[PDB]
DNA sequence: CAGTCCCTGTTCGGGCGCCG
DNA sequence: GGTCGGCGCCCGAACAGGGACTG
């Protein structure tokens, strides 16, 4: 067997453990000829030899249809291979994004074929790669063989032809440094600012490279003129959009139906501003069969409905310009949803996104808008490197008042305020200082841990009490619903104290939605108000009567 | 030509595999330019995927610095290797270095690479540097000589560093030297002009072995900040209840503190905002508890064996008030910042400059890095930290949500 | 005192989508 | 078909760790 031109990755196994010796599936016999005729061919060229019984090993092997092609695809079962292989730290970080290229004069893509066929295998490990090919009769023996190459379905092959394939263009990169080249896989993206004439020639110069390693550029896949099919997306010289995404319209929803449809909601949110898909994963939450057929509900039909209204109308995408800033704005769609544009020039969107995670049993709308800006943050730094400006639907001073108040650091960068209604601000300020003038009330709620009951009340300096029975409760739920209790029979401005360490750590937080009715609905006593001050004294010290109502709750 | 030294991970443990975060554009283009200096100059060499092992790698720049600078994030490998730099190498700390009036930090990173790695655990020091929108895959190095900000690199670097130090040593026998991590911290008694002095003929004495920075500290002047009572003439309802609650939290660290006459006063259900006179009984039992806060704490004392905590608080207006402990209540330090970088616009630049004063200090006083209780959330500190380091070193942390009870440390 | 449990948060396992 | 790796989303389950309470 010749030497292949590319240097070889040393494998291990994990010590300890042997190599895979498993038994072959039965195969179809449209399979079995697929295979003899594809693994016959691999033997001519040098990519599979022949083994005999001192080879130990065995894996099962078998094959799938390729993609509008008559031909097959050869792959090997290698789950229990890939367990006792040694761990490879894979170099791809992420998936490039056509946002982060830059406008280019000459454009050319390539796709070299059978990639992972032109790079070979450690010669020490090729034992291990040994499969079995069923005949035509059950009782024939069936031929051996092993690789030579990157075997197909193995956990090895794309991190080592990742890390082979930057070798190869580090010279060419090295000598062309004005050369663009984005490497993902076996696809070149290649550009440059040089005039037509010498572009082709450095082309030339690159499939001449990649030649001399047995890395085949065929005509068939090249690509010269505009559009280019990249990644899944159409370049034009101006703009870009993804490749056309098709939706089921299935008239009986299963589980796995909505999955494949949000997921494809999700992969579209890219470039089609407004897609929500809040109701639609409302269908999956509690649900245990992937084939458990599932209605839509009014609020999921409706959103479908939107998000199929935003896909017919075309839309498109531009170009990172380094020259001009980066621009992103978020708006509040939905409760707990959020959308963002990111953009140099108005409406001519970079791309866009959403966020929808509720995080916590508490928030707020500033909560949420601080995770959305991180959200982007992030992404961004991913694709181009920097942080964009912000246009936040939040007023500078709602902002301040937050940040400057709240215990936690937190932070915003370099933004600027957009009158885009809804306005995220904070439904209530809790007070400073005790209020002059306003009813003090003394509240405290206690329950008992085996029969789940409890009382909950309040003692208040004008005489006025109140204390109810409560069933099927929590010392943490009493003491909150102390807290509802003030906060209704109380005016405009009211003085609360409390000895709740849990129900005061919630309120402070200003929170505007909560999983917790009894959280929601003292809210919105809150809201009514104009002035509420908390304050927390500790219990059983014999404090106000804080004491007074603690020994009236004490059942 | 140099002999390695063998170094082994600890019984039972495998190397460091952590992901490499994202990184900005000016990060990227510096961390190029320097491995590939550092290749070319045969410090790193490139690797491939058969390396199972990562560590994150980032730059900085340093306070007043235009040059960037390359930070590996080695805490998981450092965990990983503990007995070798604290049982067979350690480095002795001197107890005077926080007594002096001025103390020094030099960068002496660059001195590491010329000593040679032990081959077998340069399989340990992988790192990949990623690429903008992911135009091309990791590109992979590892190390060939002592890393910058790994522990193992200064105790195997001891011995030669002890020579050269000791000509210097000799001339200067009142200066002490210390040597954590990357820097070297000198400390003197001289007045500040002769002191700097003395700084550039060390300077000069290292450039002859084949080796420069300066940062000045004052640990003479570090102050603690105690708990303090306010001294009010009239006293309503609520700012008695506001003592209560602060002397009853304080008496979990100075168990002489009662509150029984003042409770008294809380005796009938009455407005916040009524004014209510202090009992004779009760005038005594504050001015003892403002006394006993003026006492140190009995039993406490710093044990070597023992990790450092630091907990930070923030106060609003700029201020920043932190505390040092090994056991709860037993605080070693505390203390408060204030008008620090980004006071009033930016809380990530002050906590993260807080966290960098608070290390400094340790390693002055005990030579040990305390593992932080950031008041933070996860995803906003790991967002924006990096942003703010001008350090060469890196502390351990973990991210809290107390809501505030009773303004303990800060009236 | 040490054990619970009430609550809240994080980490992870598993389904699509996409790319090669 | 029931291969691999990368990334993203959504959900529940498992695990975690703190606070108040009674044995």
């Amino acid at each position: 067997v010749p030497i292949s031109p590319i240097e070889t990755v040393p494998v291990k196994l994990k010590p300890g453990m042997d190599g895979p010796k498993v038994k072959q599936w039965p195969l179809t016999e449209e399979k079995i000829k697929a295979l003899v005729e594809i693994c016959t061919e691999m033997e001519k060229e040098g990519k599979i030899s022949k083994i005999g019984p001192e080879n130990p090993y065995n894996t099962p092997v078998f094959a799938i249809k390729k993609k509008d092609s008559t031909k097959w695809r050869k792959l090997v079962d290698f789950r229990e291979l890939n367990k006792r292989t040694q761990d490879f730290w894979e170099v791809q970080l992420g998936i490039p994004h056509p946002a982060g290229l830059k406008k280019k004069k000459s454009v050319t893509v390539l796709d070299v074929g059978d990639a992972y066929f032109s790079v070979p295998l450690d010669e020490d490990f090729r034992k291990y790669t040994a499969f079995t090919i069923p005949s035509i009769n059950n009782e024939t023996p069936g031929i051996r063989y092993q690789y030579n190459v990157l075997p197909q379905g193995w956990k090895g092959s794309p991190a080592i032809f990742q890390s082979s394939m930057t070798k190869i263009l580090e010279p060419f990169k090295k000598q062309n440094p004005d050369i663009v080249i984005y490497q993902y896989m076996d696809d070149l993206y290649v550009g440059s600012d040089l005039e037509i004439g010498q572009h082709r020639t450095k082309i030339e110069e690159l499939r001449q490279h990649l030649l001399r390693w047995g890395l085949t550029t065929p005509d068939k896949k090249h690509q010269k003129e505009p559009p280019f099919l990249w990644m899944g997306y159409e370049l034009h010289p101006d703009k870009w959009t993804v490749q056309p995404i098709v939706l089921p319209e299935k008239d009986s929803w299963t589980v796995n139906d909505i999955c494949k449809l949000v997921g494809k909601l999700n992969w579209a949110s890219q470039i089609y501003p407004g897609i929500k898909v809040r109701q639609l994963s409302k269908l999956l939450r509690g649900t245990k069969a992937l084939t458990e057929v599932i209605p839509l509900t009014e609020e999921a039909e409706l959103e479908l409905a939107e998000n199929r209204e935003i896909l017919k109308e075309p839309v498109h995408g531009v170009y990172y310009d380094p020259s001009k800033d980066l621009i992103a704005e978020i708006q509040k769609q939905g409760q707990g949803q959020w959308t963002y544009q990111i953009y140099q020039e108005p409406f001519k969107n970079l791309k866009t996104g959403k966020y929808a995670r509720m995080r916590g049993a508490h928030t707020n709308d500033v909560k949420q808008l601080t995770e959305a800006v991180q959200k982007i943050t992030t992404e961004s730094i991913v694709i181009w490197g920097k942080t964009p400006k912000f246009k936040l639907p939040i007023q500078k001073e709602t902002w301040e008042t937050w940040w400057t108040e709240y215990w936690q650091a937190t932070w915003i960068p370099e933004w600027e305020f957009v009158n885009t209604p809804p306005l995220v601000k904070l439904w209530y300020q809790l007070e400073k200082e005790p209020i002059v003038g306003a009813e003090t009330f003394y509240v405290d709620g206690a329950a008992n841990r085996e029969t789940k009951l409890g009382k909950a009340g309040y003692v208040t300096n004008k005489g006025r009490q109140k204390v109810v029975p409560l069933t099927n409760t929590t010392n943490q739920k009493t003491e909150l619903q102390a807290i509802y209790l003030a906060l209704q029979d109380s005016g405009l401005e009211v003085n609360i104290v409390t000895n709740s360490q849990y129900a005061l750590g919630i309120i402070q937080a200003q929170p505007d939605k909560s999983e917790s009715e009894l959280v929601n609905q003292i809210i919105e006593q809150l809201i009514k108000k104009e002035k509420v001050y908390l304050a927390w004294v500790p219990a059983h010290k014999g404090i106000g009567g804080n004491e007074q109502v603690d020994k009236l709750v004490s059942a | 030509p140099i002999e390695t030294v063998p170094v082994k991970l600890k019984p039972g443990m495998d190397g460091p595999k952590v992901k490499q975060w994202p990184l900005t554009e000016e990060k990227i283009k510096a961390l190029v330019e320097i491995c590939t200096e550092m290749e070319k100059e045969g410090k790193i060499s490139k690797i491939g995927p058969e390396n199972p092992y990562n560590t994150p790698v980032f730059a900085i720049k340093k306070k007043d610095s235009t040059k960037w600078r390359k930070l590996v994030d080695f805490r998981e490998l450092n965990k990983r290797t503990q007995d070798f730099w604290e049982v067979q190498l350690g480095i002795p700390h001197p107890a005077g270095l926080k007594k002096k009036k001025s103390v020094t930090v030099l960068d002496v990173g660059d001195a590491y690479f010329s000593v040679p790695l032990d081959e077998d655990f340069r399989k340990y020091t992988a790192f990949t540097i990623p690429s903008i929108n992911n135009e091309t895959p990791g590109i992979r190095y590892q190390y060939n000589v002592l890393p910058q900000g790994w522990k193992g690199s200064p105790a195997i670097f001891q011995s030669s560093m002890t020579k050269i130090l000791e000509p210097f040593k000799k001339q200067n026998p009142d200066i002490v030297i210390y040597q954590y991590m990357d820097d070297l911290y000198v400390g003197s008694d001289l007045e500040i002009g002769q002191h700097r002095t003395k700084i550039e003929e060390l300077r000069q004495h290292l450039l002859r072995w084949g080796l420069w920075m300066g940062y000045e500290l004052h640990p003479d002047k570090w102050t603690v900040q105690p708990i303090v009572l306010p001294e009010k003439d009239s006293w309503t309802v609520n700012d008695i209840q506001k003592l209560v609650g602060k002397l009853n939290w304080a008496s979990q660290i100075y168990p002489g503190i009662k509150v029984r006459q003042l409770s008294k006063l809380l005796r009938g259900t009455k407005a916040l905002t009524e004014v209510i006179p202090l009992t004779e009984e009760a005038e005594l039992e504050l001015a003892e508890n403002r006394e006993i806060l003026k006492e140190p704490v009995h039993g406490v004392y710093y044990d070597p064996s023992k990790d450092l905590i630091a907990e930070i608080q923030k106060q609003g207006q700029g201020q920043w008030t932190y505390q040092i402990y090994q056991e709860p209540f037993k605080n070693l330090k505390t203390g408060k910042y204030a008008r620090m970088r980004g006071a009033h616009t930016n809380d990530v630049k002050q906590l993260t400059e807080a966290v960098q004063k608070i290390t400094t200090e340790s390693i002055v006083i005990w030579g040990k890095t305390p593992k932080f209780k950031l008041p933070i959330q996860k995803e906003t500190w790991e967002t924006w930290w990096t942003e703010y380091w001008q350090a060469t070193w890196i502390p351990e942390w973990e991210f809290v949500n107390t809501p505030p009870l009773v303004k303990l440390w800060y009236q």
